[PDB]
RNA sequence: GGUCCGGUAGUUCAGUUGGUUAGAAUGCCUGCCUGUCACGCAGGAGGUCGCGGGUUCGAGUCCCGUCCGGACCGCCA
RNA sequence: GGGAGUACGGUCGCAAGACUGAAACUCAAAGGAAUUGACGGGGGCCCGCACAAGCGGUGGAGCAUGUGGUUUAAUUCGAAGCAACGCGAAGAACCUUACCAGGUCUUGACAUCCUCUGACAAUCCUAGAGAUAGGACGUCCCCUUCGGGGGCAGAGUGACAGGUGGUGCAUGGUUGUCGUCAGCUCGUGUCGUGAGAUGUUGGGUUAAGUCCCGCAACGAGCGCAACCCUUGAUCUUAGUUGCCAGCAUUCAGUUGGGCACUCUAAGGUGACUGCCGGUGACAAACCGGAGGAAGGUGGGGAUGACGUCAAAUCAUCAUGCCCCUUAUGACCUGGGCUACACACGUGCUACAAUGGACAGAACAAAGGGCAGCGAAACCGCGAGGUUAAGCCAAUCCCACAAAUCUGUUCUCAGUUCGGAUCGCAGUCUGCAACUCGACUGCGUGAAGCUGGAAUCGCUAGUAAUCGCGGAUCAGCAUGCCGCG
C-alpha cells in the first residue's frame, strides 16, 4: 500500500518537441525494441502521404478526439450492483486512450499492420474509430449512471 | 529384500550395461553423484558432519 | 520441518571440514575411505570416547589426529594398542598411515562426548530428567555460554513418543557468528530407540 | 355386461391436430464452485410412440381389432 | 436434572384453563460466577500480486508427463485440500525390479564363528538362461632357531544369516505447512485464593514484541535486526594460459614488447539517518535536500521461534510381533512397471503477415571435459562416419548462441500456418531398440482460424519471450537446476 508512481521511456530533455520525443522514445506499447519502433514509423509516415501536413500534428489530434473525462467504476453497495463515475486522472487518460488505440489498431483487421495503424490514425483524427465509438459510449453510460456519486 | 541386490553390485554381472551405480554407504540406487558415489540422505549427513572436504553451503 | 545443523551451515566459514587434504580423480574412493576409517576407530575406542577425527594425506600417506581425554589412557601404557590400531589402519588403507592423539581440556563441553554420555545413562536407566538436569549444569559450570539438551522418544511412556528439553543462558542459533557445537546420539533401550541431541553456545568468533 | 376416454425419455406432462420435425420440466452423466456435501453455474444423451393388423409417397398422430387402466350406466316390476 | 406443573382426585371457570399436586422409570450429572483460548453473517487499527490497475496464461485443439478408474499374469510399492498428483524417480530394453509366468537351490545372495584341506578361485571347449558334466595351469601365498604359525580360500557342519514380510497410531533420524508471521516464553516480585493476571497492556512510532515515553512491575531468553554469501562504486597488491594504451609488425596481441586499461581474486575502502533544513515535546521517529555508484534493512540469497496437521516417511534406522530355510530367503530367463472405453492436473507446441520461407550481418553469461572432451580436414544431403591436432584446461575442446537487424518472396487462405499420426529408407548406443529409446532423409499430411462456466502467475531487468549449459548418463528431458 501506498501510491507510488514512476517515469518510463522519457527521451532526451532539451529541445524535445513530441514529434522527436516519438521519433525517439515514447509510444512503443506492442512488445519489444524492434518490430514495434518500425512499424510505428512507417504507419506514422503513409499518413503525410494520405494528408500532406504534419504527421505528430494529426496524431495528438487523433489523441484529443480520443480523450475521455469520465470513467465508471462499480460498486458493492446494494443488492443492485451500482456503478459510479469519477474523474479521470491525466496519466491514466492518456495511457487508457493509447492502450485502445493499439488494441483496435491490432483488431480492426487490415492485410498488415502498418495500414493497420495508419488508418487507425485517420480514423482517430477524424470522429470514426471504433475506438472513438466506445468513448462515446463510455461518455454516454457515464452521463447516464451520473446521478448516483 | 534389500541387500541380495547390493551384493549384486559389487560381484561383477556378465555385460558391461548391467554396472548399475550404487551407494555403498547407503544403498539407495537411484540419485547417487558420480563425484563422490554417494547418494543424497546420506551424502547430506556427513556432509553436515564435516567430510567432502570442499562442500560448502551455497548462497548467492 | 526442523532446523538446519548449525555446524553444516557454519561449515567453512568458522568450522574445519576435518578433512582438510585435496583429491582430484581419486576424490571418491578417497572419501569412501575417510568413511570406513572412521567407522573403524568409532567402534574400535567407543570405550574411551572420541569426538571428531582430522585427516591429514600428505602425500597420500594418511595422517590422522584423534581428540579427547581419556584417551589419555591410550598414549600410556597402551603405546602397544596404539601400534596395533595403527598396524590395523596400514592393513586396512593400503598405504601406510601415521597418527596422533590430541588432549582436550573440558572434554565436558564438547558436543559428541556429552551426547555419548546421556545415551549412556539412558541405556543404564537413569531418569531422563536426572540425566539432561545434571549434564547441563555441569555444562554451565565448566565455562559454556548457553546449552539446550534434547531428548525424544519413548520416554517410559511407550503408548505415546514425546520429546523434553531444558535451557537457559543464551543459545543465538540464528546468528552465525556464534560457535556453536551439534552432536546426536541414539540411546538403544529395551523400549526401542531413544533419540538424544544436544548442542552448545560458547561465546562468539570475532 | 354395454358406452366413452387415454396408453409417449427413468418419472410427470406437451406433440396426439398440421399424415410429410418427436418436445418441456424433473431425473441421470461430465465439468465448474465449495474444505466436503447441498444449493447455484456451464455443457450432454435418451424415447422412436401399449400391441397387432389394414389404407397411402409416407402414419406418433388415419381406420379396425387385442391388452392395460379410468369414467359413466346397468333401470320398471 | 428430567419425568412434571404432566397423571389422578378435589376446588373454581361460560370456556380457554387456574390452584392443589405424586409416582413409576431414567440419568451422573445439571447448574451459578469467573479465567484462558477459539469463534462471531460483533467492533476498533494494520499488512500480504489478498483484491483492485494491467500484462501473459490455463482450461478449446494436438502432444509429453503424473494421477484416478478399468484391465491384465503383473500393470512393484509409497504419496491424497491448500500443505498428493514433470511427486520419491537428478532418466525402467535386461539391470534397476520389489511384481508376474516358468525353470531352480536350501548354513544359503551374505556376515561372524567351528572342524578339516590347506593359499586360492580363475580361465576355454559339451548340452547350456541359471547351473550341471569332464578335462586343461588347475587348487600353486608369506613368515618360518624350518618344529610350526600367519594370510586367504575351498570343503563340511551347527549355532546362525537374510528379509523393499506390516505396523509414521510404538519410534529415532528426517521433511513440508501456517509463516519469514512477529509472535512465543521464563526468573524474581506484586494482585487474586483459585483458574490466572501484570512483564508482553496505554500514548507515539517501525518491515518487526523496531524503538521512545508512560505504567507494579523489574529484568531475561527464543525470536526480529545485525554478524555470512552474492550483486552494485573505488584503493592497493599480482600481471599469465587475460588484457593492447601509447609502439613496431600480423590472417588474427599474431608476434616483438608492456600491465596502461579491462579482467582475474585477495586484502581493503565505502552508507551508518552520517550531515543540513523542517515537522514532531525536545523523546523515538517522520518528511525533503545536499551530497553520494549506492539512502533510509541498496537488491537478492542463506537463515524458519514456541507450536499445529496422531501430516508423510518402518524404502537410511530399530525392542515389537509375524516369514522360513522342503520360503514372505536366494538364483535365472522372459514379461510388467510404457495397457486404454474415460476423467483430473501440470507442462510443451500451435491456430499465423508485429508472420512464414530464403540469403546475409552480428552481439552473451555460466558451466563441463581422461575408460573424457574430442579440433581442423576428408566422406556422407542428413543423422553421422574416417584418419585423427590439442587439452587433467583463464592456453585445447565442448561451442557456429538464439531472439535481434538488413534485404527478397509469400499475399490473409485450414494456407509456403500448424505439424499430429502413419508407410519407406537410414544414424547412434547398447548382448539386444518387439512390448520398449532417441535422432536423420523422405512421402503423407491431422485437428486447431484464440477457446464456456470458471480459474492462475506476476510490482521493472520483473513479467513475457530468446536461446545456452549442468546433473542423472552406454542411449534417452517438453522435466529439474542454473546462465545470460
Amino acid at each position: 500500500k501506498g501510491p507510488v508512481a514512476k517515469r518510463d521511456v522519457l527521451p532526451d530533455p532539451i529541445y524535445n518537441s513530441k514529434l522527436v520525443s516519438r521519433l525517439i522514445n515514447k509510444m512503443m506499447i506492442d512488445g519489444k525494441k524492434g518490430k514495434s519502433q518500425t512499424i510505428l514509423y512507417k504507419s506514422f509516415d503513409i499518413i503525410k502521404e494520405r494528408t500532406g501536413n504534419d504527421a505528430m500534428e494529426v496524431f495528438e489530434q487523433a489523441l484529443k478526439n480520443i480523450m475521455p473525462v469520465l470513467e465508471v467504476k462499480a460498486r458493492r453497495v446494494g443488492g443492485a450492483n451500482y456503478q459510479v463515475p469519477v474523474e479521470v486522472r491525466p496519466e491514466r487518460r492518456t495511457t487508457l486512450g493509447l492502450r485502445w488505440l493499439v488494441n483496435y489498431a491490432r483488431l480492426r483487421g487490415e492485410k498488415t499492420m502498418e495500414e493497420r495503424l495508419a488508418n487507425e490514425i485517420l480514423d482517430a483524427a477524424n470522429n470514426t474509430g471504433a475506438a472513438v465509438k466506445k468513448r462515446e459510449d463510455t461518455h454516454k453510460m457515464a452521463e447516464a449512471n451520473k446521478a448516483f456519486a | 529384500a534389500k541387500k541380495s541386490m547390493i551384493a549384486k553390485q559389487q560381484r561383477t554381472p556378465k555385460f558391461k550395461v548391467q554396472e548399475y551405480t550404487r551407494c555403498e554407504r547407503c544403498g539407495r540406487p537411484h540419485s547417487v553423484i558420480r563425484k563422490f558415489k554417494l547418494c543424497r540422505i546420506c551424502f547430506r549427513e556427513l556432509a553436515y558432519k564435516g567430510q567432502i572436504p570442499g562442500v560448502k553451503k551455497a548462497s548467492w | 520441518g526442523q532446523k538446519v545443523n548449525p555446524v553444516g551451515l557454519r561449515i567453512g566459514v568458522i568450522r574445519d571440514w576435518e578433512s582438510k587434504w585435496y583429491a582430484g580423480k581419486d576424490y571418491a574412493d578417497f572419501l569412501h575411505e575417510d568413511l570406513k576409517i572412521r567407522e573403524y576407530i568409532s567402534k574400535r575406542l567407543s570405550d574411551a570416547s572420541v569426538s571428531k577425527v582430522e585427516i591429514e594425506r600428505a602425500a597420500n600417506r594418511v595422517n590422522i589426529t584423534i581428540h579427547t581425554a581419556k584417551p589419555g589412557m591410550v598414549i600410556g601404557k597402551g603405546g602397544s594398542e596404539v601400534e596395533a590400531l595403527r598396524k590395523a589402519l596400514n592393513s586396512l588403507t593400503g598405504k601406510r598411515v601415521h597418527i596422533n592423539i590430541l588432549e582436550i581440556k573440558r572434554a565436558d563441553l564438547d558436543a559428541q562426548l556429552v551426547a555419548d554420555n546421556i545415551a549412556r545413562q539412558l541405556e543404564n536407566r537413569v531418569s531422563f530428567r536426572r540425566a539432561q538436569k545434571q549434564q547441563i549444569q555441569r555444562t554451565m559450570r565448566a565455562g559454556a555460554q548457553g546449552v539446550k539438551t534434547m531428548v525424544s522418544g519413548r520416554l517410559g511412556g511407550a503408548d505415546i513418543a514425546r520429546s523434553e528439553y531444558y535451557s537457559e543462558g543464551t543459545v543465538p542459533l540464528h546468528t552465525l557468528r556464534a560457535d556453536i557445537d551439534y552432536a546426536t546420539s541414539e540411546a538403544d533401550t529395551t523400549y526401542g530407540k531413544l533419540g538424544v541431541k544436544v548442542w552448545i553456545y560458547r561465546g562468539e568468533v570475532l
